[PDB]
RNA sequence: GAAGCUGAGGCCAGUUUGACUGGAGGUGUUCGCCAUCUCCCUCAGUAAAAACUAG
DNA sequence: CAAGACCAATCTTTACACTCTGTGAAGTTTTT
DNA sequence: CAAGACCAATCTTTACACTCTGTGAAGTTTTT
DNA sequence: CAAGACCAATCTTTACACTCTGTGAAGTTTTT
RNA sequence: GAAGCUGAGGCCAGUUUGACUGGAGGUGUUCGCCAUCUCCCUCAGUAAAAACUAG
């Protein structure tokens, strides 16, 4: 039974109180104004952040909780989904012998809003929420989408960091996930996707993934709804590939099993932090030099205790970083225990690093009481 | 081993399911409609497509996926050892080498090959079948010889015991043909014919002529290998048709026939798989259907006897014991007897798999802990404990009174959902070695205890003291040892005050029967809120205290009135003259207590008396009711004292967690104890046999209360709300269990 | 036209009479900074979703 | 630069009339 | 006087030779 | 210029040995 | 580099003071000589396979 939303569904469990005034006075639900959205710059990328006090944030959150979480997705989408994780994206490819990796350029900016409307239409009943002026689907997309002030030409845009944007991206790209999965299956290729990074693997002894034909076919498919392939990040290798530090290897031939292991570049930062901890480097220097976390003087809440405040903050930040990396490798260990696909010697190295991390966190906590 | 893993993606009821770490016996348990046989169908289709049979592809779980994948990881370490060695130069060995392990050792170099040879050999063969949306099937290995050889080496034997043809056991022979491997080049059809003709002829040559005639007339196809071995078996043995204990099959039963069929087949499997390198995977559905519990237990016992008779270890060795790996035996059962005997007789060689279909519809496979380190628990393991594996929600309790309460038929009538939860009283050691927290996700549970197990207040010292269970619980709850910040600051604060409670002191009143300002209700609520993460619920007082609260005083009193009116009779075969004599000797007003002692006594049987006798008895009973009402409301200052006295008489605890026996031993509250003893020995003597915990007063109380309140109120929602108001403690636990069951 | 790229500066080293480029080595390699072994500072600004808290 | 291949769900598919028959004139990591 | 109907179990029923084909030249009650 | 996808048929695939168990020390038209 | 193209000449017309290009029109059209209606000569050289001899 698919999820259906009617007028009562929006008015009772979705809106609750965010748009009570609009529904009692029959006033049109307004666009997300620029006053509610702040524009952050990170790299060349631009992020859009909504203010929490606005009712749009709350209705986005309850939309995410109750509506977008029930629409079926494609199993090739491993990101932003309940139970999906990067290791799951990198696992089906342990069976492959040749690997290829593609990227979609500006995935979130290139999502057409009309495609979002078409994708969400079957799951929302066609009614008139506000008299005969605004339809229910129109109000919901008014809640979900946004108009970019920097680029007014392209009109309504699903922005980065709008709470509901990832789930909507998965839903609107389910069509292409199905198309590309069908094509790869007919070619005998294992396909998976994380956000916009696509990974293909051939378990047979063939050069299909290294050919220009495969790129051309994937691009031809992606042009159906207007996406493009980032040519700078295209990668194709044999018997071993490294994706953001996680190395998948398969030296075997017929019926062989590969292994996934993080490399030393990935563990460089944690190894350096443990080395600095063993060298009795002060905590402030460790936090600033490696963890790029610093206590700006404008962030200090009170002037009553400041010398103690800085030390406690840096102690807590080091504890939090060590615990975070401890849980990141525990995730690796759990994934290996569930699937048995991580390198055994790398499992030994993980165990050693985890014991070192635990001992260092114990030492820091013991020093906290001194 | 035989099979390393089996993975199903988007086929039938499975979304993404991986089964691994197989043991010699794999018991599959789970509710109806969870996919237990869907595993059978998936494996059967995979093996049918392995031999290039023409079958319909299986249906996709959801149509939003363009693929459906089945992955099998065969374990070819032993076959690699078999074939790689230089001694085995046979033609079957040469074929296995040239098909499987060639082109795989080809890619490796000398260093890696030598490393594989010298070190602990571990070789796997992964085969993936992908069904596209247009019913096409694509393999990950494009050599059909490889797939046929894999089917031959690791045959799949499959039985649904429900649809067994009882009166014809022919399908046994076929399966036997799948098991054993040997040579047939030397045996032609000429030497055998000459041998038979020489043995069967009054004149030499006749039988050969007969066989030549039959061969010339007919037109046939050369034998396959399995037909060859079947024919040689059937000629060699004394008889073909099967007989159960000297009696023909059609005269015997159905359960006996199925039991004997399964027993002989499994015995043949284990006996014949000893000498060969062919490692079958056998799947039995319902090994228990139509079997008496004793027969199912005996079936598993005989299976284990055969399994252990051929098993070789460091201590057991000699003639007749083999190191050859046993076939992977899966069987899906719904019988606690099969599972109980499997666990008790196999130990570490068995695995229990739980199949549950979640909320969306996908199947989940989990491993339930079935290995115990305690020999005493293994020996004492019985049907009651093994029943827990089939539970949906286990409510562990401490004493038999909770069992009496939570199993009440009338109480379960108004809460049907809680009828699906099995209540099992668990000692601390039993609860420790069961390990219910290991499953949790598979079988949700809750452990119900009294707050006395945590804190032991001392009246003399006016101090709380922490039991070691509290320290152990705090130790698991101080998660922050190696963690990062989260919204757990409230938890850290609560643990800080839980440690602080030791140093604090609280005064008591009425010689240690109440708290001046401390609210044990607040402490219980905080403890339960904190410890919900550990699935433990602590009640403020004992279960008797939970039943008998200040709010439950009226109905309980009504019960006393009813227990005053109906269930006693006259202690004499002559009610008229006896009642007259006791009315004469004992006054109505001044000596009502001895008069009621002499006249009325508790009796299940109620003889019918004369109308005047009924009138006299009714007047006496009403007078005694009024006298007890006045005496109870006079001797006790407030309702709370009466409730505490009732709790203590039945065996409960005070606010300070003290029983009547504990108070008597410590000597405190002499006045209250004397009042209770006076009420028990003088006015409430008839209730004295019902004062004990095991006397069953809980059942009668709950039955009467439910019947009375249903008489007062008709609607079921109204009756449930009245139950919640009148017993705020028990109804809360039932509601929580039902809510957890629904999800 | 289409494609792609990175926060703002300050000493020190290398290329420049006056400003621009990097701040472990070894080994192998598909040459990708890709893999494996051993051993610079400051100041801004830092949205969202999911996985993960060994046993 | 530009293009074939653009999810899977979603709603009475069984006769009419003049014509008895014819239909029409405060964590890590990843995407980023 | 004399008479039809006189349990159900209990044991290799599959070919031979000369003839390649033919078979042969110290309780009650019941029976009592 | 250069490249994934390079027919379908065609041959005993069932055990070995020391080890009773372990695997090893003179027409038209089309292509043209 | 890869791709593609057609037998050798002689008057006459069109482009050229002196040699090169075509030898029914109408209509429509994907503009392909593609479709539909109506009504230049000479001389060489010309392998193979299949279909087809209305009814
Ligand atoms: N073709 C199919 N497509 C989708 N789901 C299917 C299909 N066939 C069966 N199912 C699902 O799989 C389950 C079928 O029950 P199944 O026999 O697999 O379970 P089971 O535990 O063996 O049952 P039982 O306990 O009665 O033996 C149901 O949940 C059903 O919805």
């Amino acid at each position: 039974k698919m999820i259906l939303v009617d007028k009562v569904f929006y008015e009772k469990i979705l809106s609750v109180e965010s748009f009570k005034e609009n529904i009692i006075t029959q006033s049109a639900i307004p666009k997300i104004s620029n006053k509610e959205v702040r524009l952050i710059s990170s790299g060349s990328k631009i992020f859009y952040a909504i203010n929490n006090t606005s009712p749009h944030s709350h209705v986005q959150l309850r939309l995410n909780r109750f509506f977008l979480s029930h629409i079926p997705l494609n199993s090739a989408a491993k990101a932003f989904v309940r139970g999906g994780s990067y290791l799951k994206y990198l696992e089906p490819h342990i069976y492959g012998s040749s690997y290829c990796r593609l990227d979609i350029s500006s995935f979130f900016n290139n999502i057409s809003f009309d495609d979002v409307k078409q994708s969400l239409s079957p799951y929302i009943k066609d009614e008139y929420l506000i008299g005969t002026e605004q339809k229910l689907i129109d109000a919901i997309l008014n809640s979900v989408g946004y108009e970019s002030p920097i680029r007014k030409d392209k009109g309504m845009i699903i922005p980065m960091g709008f709470r509901t944007s990832p789930a909507i991206s998965n839903i609107v790209f389910r069509k292409m996930d199905l198309l590309i999965q069908d094509f790869c299956a007919k070619k005998g290729v294992i396909y998976s996707r994380y956000a916009d990074d696509m990974l293909f693997s051939n378990p047979r002894e063939s050069k299909l993934l290294m050919s220009d034909y495969f790129i051309d076919e994937i691009s031809s498919l992606l042009s159906i709804m207007g996406f493009n392939i980032n040519q700078s990040k295209y990668i194709s290798r044999e018997k071993e590939i490294s994706i953001n530090g996680y190395v998948i290897e398969n030296k075997g031939g017929n019926g062989s099993i590969g292994t996934i292991r993080l490399s030393k570049s990935k563990l460089n930062t944690v190894l350096k932090v443990t080395h600095a901890l063993a060298q009795n480097i002060p905590y402030k220097n460790i936090c600033n030099k490696y963890i790029k976390v610093r206590l700006k003087e404008k962030n200090i809440k009170y002037e009553s205790k400041k010398d103690e405040f800085e030390k406690k903050y840096y102690r807590d930040q080091l504890i939090n970083y060590l615990g975070g990396y401890r849980s990141y490798l525990i995730s690796l260990v759990k994934f290996h225990s569930e699937y048995k696909c991580v390198n055994s010697d790398f499992i030994i190295q993980i165990n050693g690093i985890l014991n070192d991390i635990q001992n260092h966190i114990q030492k820091i906590k013991k020093n906290r009481r001194l | 081993m035989t099979i390393e893993s089996i993975r199903v993606k988007n086929l039938l009821s499975f979304d993404d399911v991986i089964l691994r770490d197989f043991r010699d016996i794999n018991c599959i348990i789970g509710r109806n409609n969870v996919g237990k046989s869907n595993l059978l169908k998936v494996i059967r289709y995979f093996y049918a497509k392995l031999e290039n049979k023409k079958v319909i592809p299986l249906d996709f779980h959801t149509n939003y996926n363009a693929v459906g994948e089945i992955t099998f990881t065969f374990d070819t370490t032993r076959i690699k050892k078999i074939v790689t060695s230089r001694k085995n130069n046979g033609r079957f060995h040469k074929h296995i080498y040239n098909t499987l392990f060639k082109s795989s050792s080809v890619k490796l170099n000398f260093e890696e090959l030598i490393a594989r040879k010298n070190s602990t050999n571990k070789s796997f063969f992964s085969l993936t079948l992908t069904i596209c949306k247009d019913d096409s099937v694509m393999w990950s290995v494009d050599d059909p010889k490889v797939r046929s050889l894999l089917a031959t080496l690791y045959p799949f034997l499959y039985i649904e015991t429900r649809h067994i043809d009882l009166y014809d056991w022919n399908p046994i022979w076929k399966l036997i043909s799948n098991l054993n491997s040997f040579n047939f080049d030397d045996v032609d059809h000429d030497e055998l014919v000459n041998f038979l003709d020489e043995k069967i002829s009054s004149r030499k040559g006749d039988y050969k002529k007969y066989i030549d005639r039959v061969v010339s007339v007919i037109d046939t196809k050369p034998y396959t290998y399995k037909e060859k071995v079947i024919n040689y078996i059937k000629v060699a043995i004394k008889g073909d048709s099967f007989v159960n204990a000297g009696e023909e099959l059609f005269t015997q039963s159905d359960g006996t026939n199925s039991n004997k069929f399964l027993e002989t087949l499994l015995h043949l499997l284990i006996t014949l798989t000893r000498t060969e390198f062919i490692s079958p995977i056998v799947y039995i559905d319902e090994p228990e259907v139509g079997l008496h519990p004793k027969l199912a237990e005996s079936f598993v016992s005989n299976l284990n006897k055969i399994y252990s008779k051929f098993k070789k270890t460091s201590e057991l060795s000699g003639p007749g014991r083999y190191k050859t790996p046993y076939p992977n035996i899966f069987y899906s059962t719904h019988s606690p007897s099969i599972l109980k005997q499997t666990i008790k007789l196999f130990g570490k060689d068995q695995q229990v798999l739980h199949f549950s279909k979640k909320k969306d519809g996908s199947t989940r496979v989990n491993k339930i802990n079935s290995t115990y380190s305690d020999e005493r628990f293994l020996n004492i393991f019985s049907d009651n404990e093994a029943r827990l594996f089939f539970s949906e929600y286990i409510v562990f309790v401490e004493g038999a009174t909770e069992l009496e309460l939570f199993r009440n038929l009338s109480l379960l009538n108004l809460y049907p959902a809680f009828s699906l939860a099995d209540i099992y009283d668990a000692n601390e050691v039993i609860l420790a070695n069961i390990n219910p927290g290991y499953s949790k996700a598979s079988i949700p549970f809750v452990i119900i205890k009294d707050i006395d197990t945590l804190i032991d207040y001392s009246i003399k010292t006016e101090k709380f003291s922490l039991r070691p269970l509290f320290e152990k619980m705090i130790k698991e709850l101080t998660k922050e040892f190696d963690y990062y910040d989260t919204g757990f600051g409230r938890v850290r604060k609560e643990i800080d005050l839980f440690s602080d409670i030791q140093s604090s002191t609280k005064k008591h009143m009425d010689s240690g029967l109440f708290f001046k300002r401390f609210s044990l209700h607040n402490l219980s609520s905080r403890i339960n809120k904190v410890s919900r993460k550990l699935n433990r619920y602590f009640m403020t007082t004992t279960i008797e205290g939970a039943l008998i609260n200040e709010q439950s005083l009226p109905y309980f009193f009504n019960w006393i009135g009813d227990v005053i009116l109906t269930q006693m009779t006259i202690n004499n075969p002559n009610p008229d003259k006896f009642i007259e004599a006791m009315r004469r000797r004992y006054n109505i007003k001044s000596q009502v207590v001895p008069l009621f002692k002499s006249v009325f006594c508790i009796g299940l049987n109620h003889p019918v008396y004369s109308s005047a006798v009924d009138k006299q008895a009714l007047r006496i009973k009403l007078s005694f009711l009024n006298y007890l009402k006045r005496k109870v409301y006079s001797d006790f200052n407030n309702e709370k004292e009466i409730v505490l006295a009732l709790r203590l008489a039945f065996g409960g605890k005070t606010e300070t967690q003290y029983t009547l026996d504990k108070l008597r031993k410590d000597g405190e509250a002499e006045l209250f104890r004397e009042k209770i003893k006076n009420y028990k020995n003088n006015e409430l003597f008839f209730l004295e046999p019902q004062m004990t915990k095991t006397s069953g007063w809980v059942t009668t109380f709950l039955n009467y209360t439910i019947e009375k309140i249903t008489s007062e109120e008709s609607d079921d929602d109204r009756i449930r709300q009245k139950l919640s108001f009148i017993f705020p403690e028990i109804i809360s636990i039932i509601e929580q269990a039902s809510s957890s069951i629904e999800a």
